[PDB]
């Protein structure tokens, strides 16, 4: 089963009738360790012409945040420590003129406070968690590496640009080399979690019986076959 | 001669047109009448430097000898003009009222960008007789003169209740054609109008359609 | 050219006029803080590109095997073994010239005519 | 005129829409607020030479020469337009087609920096300069068209005919050196709402 | 130089082990599939 | 024959690389209504579509009226000049959407060519016949060119008789 | 190379359904760590403190999608893990790819 490998960095143009210009999607799933679905979007409104907003999207936001907010958010509030990490080339003057009108959007929020907050104390205290388990997943959960992902969301919104003013073109959608191929043993992963963790809420089920052996071993068995015999993974 | 010269020659065609349309109509008009040269047309309606006075240019034409056979009580027509590229509720009582008491039944204002939506909630307010509207930019070049559009002809009740009668046909069983459609307006329909249509074709030589006007 | 930003409170650089003495001045709107003017130029569109051409070009531009060899000979060390391409610019009103570097210099002579 | 090359062209390019943003190389806006003298060199005399028979911003602009050789201006045309469009509230001056540097300096007449970008889009995407709009490339061709010679036979009698990539009706039919007798758009649906529904059945 | 029977031919880093490789088993067991028209193949 | 061929194609290409040549110096013009890009593909394609179609028709008069397979075109039973051209002179350009080979892999057809390589062995041009057996790159790119056609006879066939049913009901 | 062109079924899904060539294998899972590791202690300098204006032509290098710190001159970097993989001491899975144009 062929599928667009995850953990890379691409680039498409979003045609003419719509509020988007351009867009650039990264799926993120640890290599080893549950692999959880959920990508990024890093979308750019106002297309090539109307008078140029940048937003991305989040797990469990309802709409999009202006990446400005997501800097100071992070633990950068000053300029030129940001472009720092966007741009390696102080005299690319091109690049960083775009960029004006977006500063000026976050504007309105001028530290790490706010920035967490508006994401809607006790969600500034969960803004946090939404960093260590839903912000780019991959990569590693960890602790004290945020200084790292910020060169890498700075990374990213340059190769968007680097195509955004036509230097690269649209990333290839159907360039074999960055699609991978699911064999058996892959597969058997992905689909046991699913199981196994209703096989964890199952065993949790008889200790909610108990009021003071048992696994019936054929629902491993029986769960495995039915996919196998008929086509259908999911449970 | 700057770019005003042309201001006056393309109001002229829109002019031209016009007249067009009130012959094919059915009225009176002398192929001079019709053919005004820009020349002659120029020096007739402008002040000094080069601006056109509209108020100088309505006029009025009757029903030509033949149109009183097939259709009888066609009334008299009234075309009007103004200079105001806005026209109001004002200068409307200036034409509602100019009909009402000379008596005419088809009143033609030309409206140069459009009138207000106060004031043509007052043009069913003079019935029997029935008013039109037609935008400037929309009559430069008349559409019948051109080759896709084939000649028309209205026809009399007589005519109507016939065809009708000659094929058993219910009206409903008729094609249509929209009340607001450039020919439609053009030669001033109805609803419940029809429209004989005669055009050329690669196998017989001509054939006969007709559309009434819903 | 690279302009700059400005200390205390690291931010944007907008200008403000001096008005008694006649002149630019730059500021922000975060604190206080103003420097003059480095350059009258502030921003710039060009409709119609060339910048970008040249595209980063490391001197180990020449153990990339999937580019072309040319025996041509560079403005300088005149030598005989440069390499080459068209803009790097995708669009599609580019043009398509070749320019050409030597690994012994590092020019951009074109072969257009 | 059938088959008047020149006057096919002197149609053409009174047609062709063509938008000030097609012809700009590039748009600058500096910073020079002495209204008799330049911080440029090859400005210098350019002011000078307008000291004989308002804002401090100023705006500059380089306009693209094989543009401006293809579909033909003039300077003291494009200006003209320009001046007219604004009027009594934009001061505007500019270079002679013979230069060495084509240029178009301008002034105006709370925040100027921000509104002073506004009207910069406006002044590239909403002033035309030549043409009813919508209508982009226009190519010239020369058909096949059989006729009834006056000796009676039938005859070659080929004539010039221009092809669009773009659709308006409405302007250009009221076109100077067309036969709206004959015009006629492929889109269907614009031409029976226009040209009666007849009409459209025949396309 | 060469017969003129033949088929015509047309800083190096990698060899191609045998262009006849990048077949599977369906086209593999055809013989000459570089004189029928491709989509027969 | 089989000579007088190939030096239709060898000046061919050099009639190519000469407008090549001619291109990379910006000595050439811009076809009204196209862009230089554009325009530098409708000289290759109407260069190389004409080399082909004379190519064949060079065989063509080359071969006597006892030749079976041209008796089978005069009877009008089965294929036309193109056919015999395909199999016995030379296959041709291939092509989709309408352009040349496009570009998969950055600034390349394939791995084993020079970048921005523009020459016809790159953009999809089958000097071979089917007579002699094609090259890789050629049996390559001449099957992505049959790939299209088999999609839309996979589509086209129920879709024409979509818009089928509709015009029926 | 990595698919055959030809095998492939007829009408609905035509080309969604590919067969592997002879040549073509896929990858298994080897690990990251004993080429992190042979990185970081052959010219690594950290990403944590970078300076894009001070360090230039600074040569970044990803890690499975990972940004693990630039390096300066890789060129012998480079062409030595390579070689330590043809030893066998790095499974020949592994891919490393250099795009020096960016
Ligand atoms: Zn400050
Ligand atoms: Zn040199």
């Amino acid at each position: 089963q062929e599928r667009s490998a995850a953990n890379i960095v691409q680039v498409f143009k979003k045609a003419a009738p719509s509020p988007i210009s351009h867009v650039a999607e990264i799926r993120s799933a640890l290599e080893k360790g549950s692999r959880l679905i959920s990508t990024m979007q890093i979308k750019l409104y106002g297309r090539e012409d109307k008078g140029r907003t940048i937003k991305a999207t989040l797990p469990y936001v309802k709409q999009d945040i202006p990446i400005v907010i997501v800097f100071r958010a992070l633990g950068v509030v000053p300029d030129g420590e940001i472009l720092q990490h966007i741009c390696y080339d102080e005299n690319d003057w091109q690049m960083l003129e775009m960029l004006k009108p977006c500063i000026e959007e976050g504007f309105v929020i001028q530290d790490k406070e706010v920035a967490l907050d508006f994401i809607g104390e006790k969600r500034i205290q969960y803004a946090k968690d939404i960093l260590q388990k839903e912000l780019l997943p991959h990569i590693t959960q960890e602790e004290g590496f945020e200084t790292r992902k910020t060169f890498f969301l700075g990374y990213m919104v340059n190769r968007l640009l680097l195509c955004a003013l036509e230097r690269k073109d649209q990333d290839d959608r159907d360039h074999f080399g960055k699609k991978r191929l699911d064999l058996a043993g892959p597969l058997l992963a992905n689909l046991f979690r699913i199981l196994f963790r209703k096989l964890t809420r199952e065993i949790y089920r008889y200790m909610q019986r108990c009021i003071e052996l048992a696994v019936k071993s054929t629902t491993i068995t029986s769960g495995l076959k039915y996919s196998l015999a008929t086509g259908n993974w999911g449970e | 001669m700057e770019d005003n010269n042309r201001i006056i020659s393309r109001l002229w065609r829109s002019f031209r047109t016009v007249k067009e349309m009130a012959a094919d109509r059915g009225y009176f008009i002398s192929q001079e009448e019709m053919d005004q040269s820009l020349e002659e047309f120029r020096s007739k309606i402008c002040d000094s430097m080069g601006n056109p006075q509209r108020k100088l240019m309505s006029f009025l034409a009757n029903p030509t000898p033949e149109a009183l056979e097939k259709y009888s009580d066609l009334g008299t027509l009234w075309v009007e003009f103004c200079d105001e590229p806005s026209v109001g509720i004002k200068t409307m009582r200036n034409f509602c009222l100019r009909i009402q008491e000379k008596n005419f039944s088809t009143g033609i204002f030309i409206y140069q960008n459009n009138i207000t939506p106060s004031a043509n909630k007052m043009i069913p307010t003079v019935s029997p007789a029935i008013i039109e509207t037609f935008q400037e930019s929309d009559l430069v070049v008349n559409i019948t003169h051109h080759e896709l559009v084939p000649k028309h002809i209205r026809l009399s009740d007589g005519e109507k209740s016939q065809l009708l009668q000659r094929y058993k046909l219910k009206e409903s069983q008729l094609p249509r054609i929209q009340r607001e459609d450039p020919v439609a307006r053009y030669l001033g329909l109805k609803r419940g109008q029809v429209v004989k249509i005669i055009r050329r074709s690669e196998t017989s030589g001509r054939y006969a359609s007709y559309r009434i006007c819903l | 050219a690279s302009f700059r930003f400005c200390l205390e409170c690291n931010n944007m650089l907008y200008p403000k006029e001096d008005k008694e003495n006649q002149r630019l001045l730059y500021s922000c709107r975060n604190c206080d803080y103003t420097e003059l003017a480095e350059d009258p130029k502030v921003y710039r569109h060009e409709l119609i590109t060339n910048i970008g051409e040249t595209a980063g070009i490391v001197d180990d531009i020449g153990q990339d095997p999937t580019l072309p060899r040319s025996d041509k000979e560079c403005p300088e060390c005149h030598s005989r073994d440069c390499v080459f391409f068209q803009s790097q610019q995708r669009r599609k009103d580019t043009n398509m010239t070749l320019f050409y570097v030597c690994l012994n210099c590092k020019k951009t002579f074109r072969d257009e005519s | 005129i059938a088959l008047d090359i020149e006057k096919a062209k002197v149609i053409q390019s009174s047609i062709e829409y063509t938008t000030l943003k097609n012809v700009t190389s590039a748009t600058e806006i500096y910073y020079d607020p002495d209204p008799t003298s330049t911080v440029i060199e090859e400005d210098f005399d350019t002011v000078e030479a307008y000291f004989s028979i308002q804002s401090p911003w100023l705006l500059r602009l380089e306009l693209d020469r094989a543009r401006m050789l293809d579909k033909q201006l003039t300077m003291n045309q494009v200006a003209d337009k320009i001046s007219e469009v604004f009027s009594d509230d934009l001061f505007v001056m500019w270079s002679e087609d013979n230069a060495d540097k084509l240029i178009i300096r301008c002034r105006v007449i709370a925040e100027e920096d921000q509104m002073l970008k506004r009207i910069e889009a406006h002044m590239l995407d909403l002033i035309a300069l030549r043409g009813i709009p919508g209508i982009s490339k226009v190519y010239m061709v020369k058909h096949k068209v059989s006729v009834p010679d006056e000796s009676g036979e039938y005859k070659n009698e080929e004539l010039w005919a221009l092809e669009t990539d773009g659709i308006n009706l409405a302007e250009v039919m009221a076109v100077p050196g067309v036969d709206s007798s004959r015009t006629y758009s492929n889109s269907f649906v614009e031409i029976l709402s226009v040209l009666g529904i007849e009409a459209t059945r025949s396309s | 130089l060469n017969d003129t029977a033949k088929r015509i031919k047309p800083t190096f880093t990698h060899c191609e082990i045998h262009p006849s490789m990048i077949l599977g088993v369906a086209a593999s067991i055809i013989p000459f599939p570089d004189h029928n028209q491709s989509p027969r193949n | 024959t089989m000579k007088e061929i190939t030096h239709a194609i060898s000046s061919a290409k050099e009639q190519v690389q000469e407008i090549i040549y001619k291109a990379q110096h910006n000595e050439l013009e811009l076809k009204p209504g196209m862009t230089l890009r554009e325009s530098f593909e409708g000289e290759v394609s109407r260069t190389l579509n004409d080399a082909r179609d004379s190519a064949g028709r060079s065989a063509e008069m080359n071969l006597k009226d006892l030749n079976n397979v041209k008796q089978m075109v005069s009877a009008g039973s089965k294929g036309s000049f193109i056919n015999i051209a395909q199999m016995s002179a030379c296959v041709g350009q291939q092509m989709v959407e309408g352009k040349r080979i496009a570009f998969g892999f950055a600034d390349r057809s394939l791995p084993h060519f020079t970048k921005d390589d523009f020459s016809p062995e790159s953009k999809g041009f089958v000097e071979n016949s089917y007579l002699r057996g094609l090259t890789p790159q050629e049996f390559f790119f001449h099957a992505m060119a049959g790939r299209e056609g088999l999609i839309d006879t996979a589509v086209k066939t129920a879709e024409t008789g979509y818009i089928q049913r509709r015009l029926v009901k | 190379g990595l698919v055959c062109p030809a095998e492939t079924p007829e009408g609905q899904a035509c080309g969604l359904v590919k067969n592997l060539s002879l040549l073509s294998g896929i990858s298994i899972g080897s690990p990251s760590e004993p080429i992190i590791n042979f990185l970081e202690e052959w010219g690594m300098e950290p990403l944590e403190d970078y300076d894009p204006a001070q360090h230039t032509k600074s040569t970044r290098i990803f890690v499975n999608g990972v940004w693990t710190g630039i390096h300066r001159d890789p060129s012998m970097l480079v062409s030595t893990m390579r070689d330590l993989r043809r030893s066998g001491a790095i499974s020949p899975e592994v891919s490393i790819i250099r795009d020096i144009r960016e």
